DNA sequence: TGAAAGTACTTGAGCTTAGACA
RNA sequence: AAAGACCAGGC
DNA sequence: CTCAAGTACTTACGCCTGGTCATT
């Protein structure tokens, strides 16, 4: 569907969550850049946390609806319950 | 033991003395898997020649000699299922064949003799397979067991004296499940033969030490009847598990 | 000696029983709470108990004063020999120690009888818990095949793989059911008195505003009528929520499940913000108002604009929205919570937050969820569960519940009186004849076929009397009836009991039979009641007989027949199926009648009801004092047949409720709500079995896992 | 109430009516045999079957060990103090557990109901 | 008719027949195609007394019995109008004579309802009750046929199930006694009990002559037919009954004279009629009165209304 | 093992059954042969077919060892030799002066009245057997041979045992109707004095009994086959311990 | 007796009036809530050989939003009704215009008066009731909630707003007894409004099939 | 459950009978009524009579052709 | 030695009735 | 060393 | 052309450990 018009709560399910964490976080150990600044950070899981924590992970969720119709929200957009 | 069925798997009355009650293994085969009283004794099972003849030689009456109509009034003689015939006067012999039995003359001990008053029927059982377990013989209301018996067992080392001797002697009588049916029995004599406010009277048997009840593995415990019932089972059950 | 009366609806051994059973139960209850008295702060046992780390209060009473008596299969140790426990006891012994009441205690030590007994009653213990096995695991199994692919979509309607609609909104709210909680209402039962005392925010008073209220907004809430008026609204507003609940909620339930706690989350705003109980707030009553109505509007259950979208959103958080404002009321502010601005700032803000975490996320797999959460309890259920009105509970009524059985072990029906039947046990006794099936062969002392050529002659010395009188008026005396004579003895006792007369017999049996029998019976004067039965040709030639042997059925093996048929088919009162039914005053607050008062005020009546063994409910129903509106029956197929099915999701969500809270464990709604719904919703009751799961239009790869394997994938 | 066997075949007789003298006739199916009834009744069915248990418990009862007995209770022909009680002993015996006893020593056999 | 035709046809045997709420244009086929060997067999139950008497009529069958001697005579000469020896068989079963009866036991009723006493009203049960015996006796089919209609009875040979085996036919009507001595249960019994009192109705039902209150009947509403067979002298025999217990009453009570007891009888009569339905139940209730009546009397105080 | 002790009667009810009451005899002849054959006598529920029982207690029906469906136990009475009616009842009825046994026993009195000699009653069991006999006096011979051997041989198997035979199935039937009028208490199947144990000794022999059966049929196959030239015969090659061992 | 059959004249005719004003049927107030006593004084008390003999308990009645498709009731005096019976109801119907009608059935219906009812789906519809499901009015017990019959326009903006297909919704069987009340043919849907515990109010669409 | 209450085939011509269809254990008989009785129906027979069947039909029989 | 509950198949009953008005 | 059967046992 | 009255037919049961055994 179009930007305008999303019917869908907005904030991010803790199973969007979830996936979103870890697809970044093994983006991030396949040599992924990272958006957000490390500091002395080695394990992808909590580069990618972070990154979830600062808005930054390059990450549409394709919202699939019943009836077949779609919605594309950002990470960015969408407001973490944590 | 897949069945659901929970009636067979059930403790029943008649599992007294002969099966421990607290012995059973968990599971699939709660109460289908039985393990045997210290006391129970399986019937080897008798040819029931000498009791047919003593029975003919005894009065009685042969099925084809009887009349119909004197049936009813008299009482209907089994043995080991088979019907051999009616008599006229169940006390004599029943009397007659229980002091035969105490006295091992014509009938072994592990034959069983029961008499089903109302219904006059009169059954003697000489098959094998039957469990009985051994039990004292109770006059008016005193023991048959007297001093001189316990004398001669604490002398049963070079004396020839045993248990077969004791039974021998009409002291201890064996009695199965379904002649456990017309017997009435005491826990101990010491506290139930004395005479008080009066309960019963006519006790026929007494029970040799009620712990004979248990199994094997349950007489390993400790204390049972100060614990809850599943307890004395699981520590049944673990008992075998014991490492020695 | 015999002076034992029985009680209604009990023989005398089960009150006998009965009444042993509680002689028993007073004593061990007694001793308990004996030996419980005496336990020192120093005991280890009480240690545990209070403290709830491990043990109770009967497992004390065990160890210390008595074991208790030993039941199987819901009842007093069985004669397994003849009429007698044990060798050792005596026949025909029905005393405690005989029948396996345990006068020792654990520390004491059992006898050897009292041992077995406790033997035979772990044995029943361990038989049920060898059994928690296999049925209870099918139920999890069956449950959660039927239910493993009910999931929230991103709509957060509640659809199955075939995207059919199961639940618009998950529980019916919409919500999540980890931050749920118990909360109260507090507008539901009030007096109407007190409600308006707690809830008006009386402005008149002037003085008591001063006091709670800051001395600058009083002058603005005295002196403008625009405030006055507002708050009249919301008082208005308020009072339809409260008939609104008292519609929702009968039977007075305050008890209610809603996401955040506001009693709780106003307590934290008090302590986070140093509320000053003592002292005026400065927080003004319209900017509560104006704070509750905005909020309402940003707790979004159903999204839209569309007057559908805003009626489902309305519903949707309508009881919370209730709730909200009871608590949130303006008098209740500025009474009882005193919260300042930014303590009511806050408070919406936090409301805010919560409600929105509670919102259930699109995606959960609510089927699986709710089938595991519904079967896990099935684990803790009593499966051969003992507990006359016998009613089938645990694992095997969920059994009948979940498997839709036709016929269930015991099909009861309750039933409510609406006039005077309820109060006046008279009438009660009369509904209660008039609906329990009652054939002939349940009021006949006994039945003779004598044989009497002359009706004067009378075979039976005591019936010359009266059979003369009906047997010389014109005609009826002699000739054309048969000499064959069926006399029926009535006995009085269960002639009166139904309050049932001999010219209603007569009539049932001439509605059976026609005017072709000829029906004669004493009066209520006799002693004995007595009722003689002929059979009357009219065949006046009598000559060579025609041959009628060929079926002629002579009258005596004839008469025999009739008889039968009389003391098995003769339905003299009640109606079929209802084998016995039972009365009884409930002191269950379910069962019992619950009106609105002119104060308001939720009133538990007391009514006599009527409970049967064997259900028919389209006649019950149908029958003159019995209540359309309240009887139900706990079979579920023939609500089906009678009440449709949304009846049958609101019947088998009661059922199951009752099967489940029964041992006091609770269930959250919204599991029990999916389970009834995705049972009730094809349009037939689809029972959750490999007949019912496997008849939805679904996938075969689905269907073959469960149950039915080649065969499914065979035929598709 | 009771059943009247045949006197030639030995076999079972039936009610059959007399057309001419109007009197009830038992008569053989398998012969010509024919015997007059004198009860004048066929068919009896007590379906309180309030059947008087004295009449089914036999004298012989009273030598049962396992039975329970009181001197409280004596006898009514021969005054005995011993006699042995038990209950109905039968099943569907409506609702009654009222004591039956019978009076022991020999050749007494009394039973009665209190 | 149906349900031989489609049996037949799918046996083989070309089957067919002649009315089903069809019509004269939708069975003058069946009828007409019948004698050109269009059709072999052709089904009917009354239809078939007329559509040209043929000559090839090779067989006439009765699946269930027919109403009467005459009628079955009538359908069995629709044949043999030729040398063609044309077996004539009846299936006869206790069943079906049972339902016959029975309906012409409803006919009958009606009629009479609708009618008077006729000779036709028990001339149509004997009718059916001969075919009945003759289908049930034990002899020559020629010599009962004779019989029914007073002629000379033939001693026929080779023309009846009787002539040809003098044991086999004997053997199957003694199996025929032995076929059957004396929720799905209720229409059984109701079935058997009504076709078992039907045989003790028997022949000729009427017997009604309700006889009108001759000139002086001292009772309210007397021409009255609410309760069946409850003829005016049960009634005046009653209220004779009614009018002595009052005056019984009335010497054990000492109260005014007998000239009101009578409109008080009548009084208690009617009111007596209009409570019951049924004779029994009245006479019932008339003597639960009169039983009340006297009791009043016994205890003493004056029998109040 | 456990196992129901054979040679007893027992009367069991079934809720659902067609059964009422059902009385049975598990009997074995003495261990000597055969494994067990069992006979149940039985009442049925309640209700007829349009000819038969609408009273108090029912006709009660025998089921017999290898036959086809359920036969009156009148008709097996008179297979026994018993045609008079007063004997079956002397038999079955100890007590003429009990009307109501006398009453449940008159539905099934009636159902054999048509049969009324012991040829018939025989060609009657004979005609029910597993498979019908082509001649009647097959079916004769083999319904007699069926109730002298495999019906009740703890009772007797050998000729005249057939009034044995008689009073014991009278007293079986006697058992079911004391059960029916209530005056005695169903037997529970749990009770251990009807069961019996099967320890070493009964279950090698019931083992060995057949185990020697086979290797006499071995013997006699090798036997035969070796006859047939007409030589001579050794026992030491025919017999087979490997199959006992 | 008679006076139970009054009663039950009564009851059965209460419901169906209550029956037709819950179908949008114009039905006037006294005639909802008829004492019994009122019911004997205008139908005459007996009907056992008495003034009411079950034909002239007919109710007709007319639509609110046109007086033209009326609805007409019917109370067969058979036991059980056949063709005749159901033709010459059907010539009442053709003669008056009307086109829907009920039928009050005592105990059953033959198999051609079924036959004959299902015939004519688009001239007249018949719908066969029971005497005895008319004794209660079941939309009145507490577990049967509240029923309101969607017309075209509803169904049509219901899927529309949720996106959804006819078959995608709840399905309620034609021959439900709440479906039969209403008088309710294949695919039409209903909306249904019961409390919850959860939320307060609920509303539930189910299909007609 | 239409189709079983024709025993005849008219529509269409073949207006000869049809037989009922058993199953003993792994074998079929073509039973029929009066026309040979109970013969043994080979799955040749029953190949050939599926294999004339026309699409149309099957697919109205409720299997697609393809 | 007991022992279980629902469902997919067959089969086999079982029913008043004929004329002359559109 | 695969695939079965049986038995015993743990939670 | 039913339909209630029967007969076959089908179900299942949480994971883990080990031992033996006859056949392949
Ligand atoms: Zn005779
Ligand atoms: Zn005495
Ligand atoms: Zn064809």
């Amino acid at each position: 569907q179009a930007n305008q018009k999303r019917i869908t709560t907005p904030y991010m399910t803790k199973y969007e969550r979830a996936r979103v964490l870890g697809t970044r976080a093994l983006q991030i150990a396949m040599c992924a850049p990272v958006m957000v600044e490390l500091e002395g950070e080695t394990d992808p899981l909590l580069i990618a946390m972070k990154e979830l924590k600062a808005r930054k992970i390059p990450i549409i969720i394709r919202r699939y609806l019943p009836d077949g119709s779609y919605e594309d929200w950002g990470v960015d957009e969408l407001i973490i319950t944590d | 033991r897949d069945g659901k069925l929970a009636k067979p798997r059930q403790l029943h009355n008649t599992l007294w003395g002969m099966v421990c009650p607290a012995e059973t293994p968990e599971g699939h085969a709660v109460g289908l898997v039985k393990n045997l009283a210290l006391m129970a004794y399986i019937s080897v099972g008798s040819q029931p020649s000498p009791i047919l003849e003593f029975l003919e030689e005894w009065s009685m009456e042969n099925l084809e000699e009887i009349s119909p109509a004197a049936i009813a009034d008299a009482t209907k003689i089994f043995v080991n299922g088979c019907w051999v015939g009616i008599h006229k006067d169940p006390e004599q012999l029943m009397n007659t064949l229980r002091k035969l039995r105490r006295q091992m003359d014509i009938i072994v001990s592990e034959v069983s003799m029961i008499r089903d008053i109302r219904e006059r029927e009169i059954r003697i059982y000489t098959d094998a397979g039957r469990i009985c377990r051994p039990l004292l013989i109770v006059e008016k209301q005193k023991l048959l067991l007297k001093k001189r018996h316990i004398d001669q067992l604490k002398e049963r080392e070079y004396n020839n004296y045993s248990w077969q001797d004791l039974v021998a002697s009409g002291v201890v009588e064996y009695i199965d499940t379904l002649e456990e049916e017309t017997v009435m029995l005491a826990m101990t004599p010491d506290d139930l033969q004395e005479k008080e406010v009066a309960y019963c009277s006519t006790y026929t048997h007494c029970e040799i030490h009620p712990s004979m009840i248990l199994g094997v593995c349950a007489s390993i415990i400790p204390f049972p009847d100060h614990n809850q019932s599943p307890r004395n089972t699981y520590q049944s059950a673990m008992g075998k598990q014991a490492m020695g | 000696n015999n002076e034992l009366e029985p009680t209604p609806g009990n023989t005398l051994r089960q009150t006998f029983e009965n009444q042993v059973n509680r002689i028993l139960n007073d004593a061990r209850d007694k001793t308990g709470s004996s030996a419980q008295k005496s336990l020192s702060e120093y005991n280890n046992f009480k240690s545990m108990v209070v403290s709830g780390a491990k043990g109770s209060k009967i497992n004390i009473s065990q160890v210390i004063a008595v074991v208790g008596q030993q039941n199987v299969e819901g009842k007093r140790i069985p004669f397994g020999f003849k009429h007698r426990t044990l060798p050792h006891f005596i026949k025909d012994d029905y005393g405690p120690e005989s029948r396996g009441f345990v006068e020792n205690s654990y520390l004491a030590g059992l006898t050897p009888t009292e041992f077995f007994f406790h033997a035979m009653g772990g044995r029943e213990g361990l038989i049920d818990t060898a059994v928690k096995t296999a049925e209870t695991g099918y139920i999890q199994r069956r449950l959660i095949k039927s239910m493993e692919s009910v999931m929230v979509k991103y709509d957060a309607t509640v659809r199955n793989s075939i995207n059919q609609v199961v639940q618009l909104r998950y529980g019916e709210d919409g919500l999540a059911g980890e931050s749920v909680e118990f909360q109260n209402l507090a507008t539901l039962k009030p007096s109407n008195k007190a409600f308006e005392k707690k809830f008006r925010f009386d402005y008149t008073n002037e003085r008591a505003l001063r006091r709670t209220l800051q001395e600058d907004l009083v002058k603005d809430v005295l002196s403008n009528a625009h405030i006055q008026n507002e708050l009249e609204r919301e008082f208005e507003r308020m009072r339809e929520d409260r008939e609104v609940l008292r519609v929702i909620f009968p039977t007075g339930d305050s008890k209610v499940v809603l996401p955040c706690n506001l009693l709780r989350m106003i307590w934290n705003a008090q302590k986070i913000f140093h509320i000053n109980p003592r002292l005026p707030s400065d927080l003004h009553p319209i900017k509560v108002v104006e704070g509750v109505k905005e909020l309402s509007k940003k707790l979004v259950i159903v999204n839209g604009d569309d007057p559908l979208s805003r009626q489902a959103q309305e519903n949707a958080t309508l009881l919370f929205n209730i709730h909200l404002r009871s608590t949130l009321c303006s008098r209740r502010m500025a009474e009882e919570f005193r919260l300042s601005g930014e303590a009511f700032d806050w408070l919406l803000g936090e409301i805010e937050s919560k409600f929105n975490q509670a919102i259930a996320h699109p995606g959960e797999m609510v089927g699986a969820l709710a089938a595991q959460s519904l079967g896990e309890p099935a684990t803790q259920m009593t499966l051969n569960t003992f507990h006359a009105k016998n009613v089938t509970l645990g694992v095997p009524r969920l059994k009948e519940l979940i498997n839709i059985s036709k016929k269930p072990k015991t099909p009861s029906l309750t039933v409510f009186l609406l006039g005077q039947s309820a109060r006046d046990a008279e009438r009660a006794k009369d509904i209660l004849c008039r609906l329990e099936h009652t054939t002939l062969r349940k009021v006949t002392a006994n039945t003779a076929i004598y044989y009497d050529p002359n009706p004067q002659s009378t075979v039976v010395a005591e019936d010359q009397e009266w059979v003369n009188v009906y047997y010389e008026m014109p005609d009826f005396d002699v000739a054309r009836i048969s000499p064959w004579l069926l006399r029926v003895e009535l006995d009085r006792k269960h002639m009166t009991d139904r309050k049932l007369t001999m010219e209603q017999i007569a009539e049932k049996i001439n509605a059976g039979f026609g005017d072709d029998l000829n029906c004669i019976f004493n009066d209520d004067n006799a002693e004995k009641l007595v009722l003689r039965i002929r059979i009357m040709n009219s065949d006046e030639n009598k000559m060579q007989e025609e041959e009628e042997v060929v079926d002629k059925m002579d009258d005596d093996v004839f008469l025999r027949c009739i008889e039968s048929n009389m003391l098995t088919d003769m339905t003299l009162q009640g109606i079929e199926q209802i084998s016995k039914v039972y009365m009884h005053l409930p002191q269950t607050d379910n069962k019992k009648k619950i009106i609105i008062t002119e104060d308001g005020e939720f009133k538990a009546l007391q009514e006599w009801i009527l409970e049967t063994d064997g259900v028919s409910l389209m006649r019950v129903l149908s029958e003159k004092d019995v209540d359309p509106v309240r009887t139900t029956s706990n079979d579920i197929v023939e609500i089906f047949t009678v009440l449709g099915i949304e009846a049958v999701r609101k019947a088998l969500e009661r059922e199951l409720y009752h099967v489940i809270s029964f041992d006091g464990s609770y269930v959250n709604y919204r599991h029990l709500a999916l389970l009834c719904d995705t049972m009730t919703c094809r349009g037939h009751l689809m029972a959750i079995t490999r007949h019912g799961v496997n008849r939805q239009d679904t996938g075969p790869l689905m269907k073959c896992s469960f149950e039915e394997t080649v065969d499914v994938l065979m035929e598709a | 109430v009771g059943i009247r066997f045949c006197q030639e075949c030995n076999n079972m007789l039936y009610p059959k009516e007399d057309k001419e003298n109007r009197i009830l006739l038992y008569a053989c199916r398998n012969c010509d045999y024919q015997q007059e009834a004198d009860n004048s009744c066929i068919y009896v069915n007590k379906i309180t079957h309030e059947v008087d248990e004295l009449t089914q418990i036999i004298a012989d009862v009273s030598q049962d060990p396992t039975l329970p007995r009181t001197e409280d209770h004596p006898c009514q022909k021969c005054g005995h103090k011993e006699a042995v009680f038990f209950q109905s002993h039968s099943a569907r015996a409506e609702d009654a557990m009222r004591l039956y006893y019978v009076c022991t020593a020999p050749h007494c056999g009394h039973r009665w109901t209190e | 008719c149906e349900q031989l035709a489609i049996e037949l046809s799918c046996r083989g045997v070309n089957a067919k027949a002649y009315h089903a709420g069809l019509k004269a244009s939708e069975r003058t086929l069946v009828q007409n195609d019948w004698m050109e060997e269009k059709v072999p067999v052709i089904v009917a139950t009354i239809s078939f007394g007329m559509g040209v008497d043929k000559a090839n009529v090779r067989f006439v069958a009765h699946w269930n019995i027919a109403k009467s001697m005459a009628g079955y005579y009538q359908e069995s000469g629709r044949a043999g109008r030729d040398g063609k020896p044309s077996w004539c068989r009846l299936y006869y079963s206790r069943n079906d004579r049972d339902q016959v009866s029975f309906l012409i036991r409803k006919e009958v009723a009606k009629l009479q309802e609708k009618r008077g006493n006729k000779a036709s009203d028990k001339a149509t049960i004997m009718a059916f009750d001969a075919l009945v015996t003759f289908c049930e006796e034990l002899g020559c089919r020629h010599a009962a046929i004779a019989k029914y209609f007073g002629d000379a009875l033939p001693a026929c040979a080779k023309g009846c199930d009787h002539c040809q085996n003098p044991t086999a036919v004997r053997r199957r009507l003694e199996a025929l006694e032995r076929s059957s001595s004396w929720e799905a249960h209720k229409r059984e019994w109701n079935l058997f009990y009504q076709k078992q009192m039907q045989l003790r109705k028997g022949k000729d039902p009427k017997i009604e002559e309700f006889v009108p209150p001759d000139e002086n009947c001292p009772l309210k509403e007397a021409s009255s037919r609410r309760i069946p067979r409850l003829t005016v002298k049960a009634r005046e025999h009653c209220l004779r009954l009614l009018e002595e217990a009052l005056s019984s009453n009335r010497q054990s009570t000492r109260t005014a004279d007998e000239a009101d007891l009578r409109a008080k009888a009548v009084e208690l009569e009617h009111e007596t009629f209009r409570n019951a339905k049924v004779a029994n139940l009245y006479k019932a209730s008339v003597l639960k009165k009169v039983a009340d009546i006297h009791r009043a009397s016994k205890d003493g105080q004056p029998y109040d209304m | 093992q456990e196992k129901m002790a054979t040679n007893t009667v027992y009367v069991f009810a079934k809720k659902d059954s067609k059964y009422a009451y059902t009385g049975e005899c598990r009997s074995c002849l003495e261990n000597s042969s055969r494994p067990t054959s069992t006979i149940w006598v039985s009442m049925l529920a309640r209700g007829g077919q349009g000819a038969k029982k609408s009273a108090i207690g029912q006709r009660i029906v025998a089921t017999l060892p290898y036959i086809k469906q359920e036969v009156p136990i009148i008709i097996v009475f008179r297979a026994l030799g018993f045609v008079s009616d007063r004997d079956i009842l002397e038999h079955i009825i100890y007590d003429f002066e009990d009307p109501e046994m006398m009453e449940m026993v008159k539905p099934s009195l009636d159902e054999a009245f048509v049969i009324q000699e012991q040829n018939v009653a025989l060609n009657f069991i004979g005609s029910r057997g597993a498979k019908p006999g082509v001649t009647k006096e097959k079916r004769i011979k083999y319904a007699k041979e069926v109730l002298q051997k495999e019906m009740l041989p703890h009772v007797g198997v050998s000729d005249f045992c057939e009034t044995k035979k008689a009073y014991f199935l009278g007293y079986m039937v006697h058992r079911l109707l004391l059960a029916a009028l209530g005056r005695r208490e169903l037997d529970d199947r749990d009770h251990y004095g009807n069961k019996r144990l099967d320890l070493a000794g009964p279950l090698l022999a019931f083992l060995f009994r057949g185990m020697f059966k086979n290797l006499l049929k071995e013997v006699r196959i090798y036997a035969q086959k070796f006859i047939d030239r007409g030589k001579d015969f050794n026992l030491e090659l025919a017999i087979k311990t490997r199959i006992i061992s | 007796d008679d006076e139970e059959e009054t009663y039950r004249l009564w009851k059965i005719r209460k419901t169906i009036m209550q029956l037709c004003h819950d179908r949008g049927y114009l039905v006037t107030q006294d005639e909802l809530d008829q004492t019994l006593e009122e019911f004997k004084a205008q139908f005459g008390d007996k009907p056992s050989e008495g003034r009411p003999r079950r034909t002239d308990l007919t109710v007709l009645v007319a639509h609110n939003d046109d007086p033209t498709d009326q609805m007409f009731v019917f109370f067969p005096e058979e036991p059980k009704v056949g063709i005749k019976t159901i033709k010459v109801y059907c010539q009442r119907m053709q003669e008056e215009n009307i086109t829907r009608a009920l039928i009050v059935v005592q105990q059953g219906m033959t198999p051609s008066a079924k036959q004959s009812l299902v015939d004519m789906a688009p001239k007249y519809i018949l719908e066969q009731f029971l005497q005895q499901e008319l004794l209660i009015n079941i939309t009145e017990h507490e577990l049967v909630p509240e029923h309101v019959v969607m017309t075209k326009e509803e169904v049509t903006e219901l899927l529309a707003r949720y996106k959804l297909r006819e078959n995608q919704l709840p399905r309620i069987q034609a021959g439900d007894p709440v479906a039969r009340y209403f008088g309710i043919k294949r695919g039409q849907v209903v909306k249904i409004i019961r409390p919850s515990e959860t939320a307060g109010r609920y509303i539930t669409y189910r299909l007609v099939q | 459950d239409l189709c079983k209450g024709k025993n005849i085939c008219e529509h269409g011509g073949c207006g000869r009978y049809q037989p009922r269809i058993r199953r003993s254990g792994l074998e079929l008989y073509a039973e029929w009524k009066h026309v040979e009785k109970k013969i043994l129906l080979s799955p040749e027979r029953v190949h050939e009579i599926f294999k004339r069947i026309s699409d149309e039909e099957c697919f109205v029989l409720g299997m697609e052709p393809r």
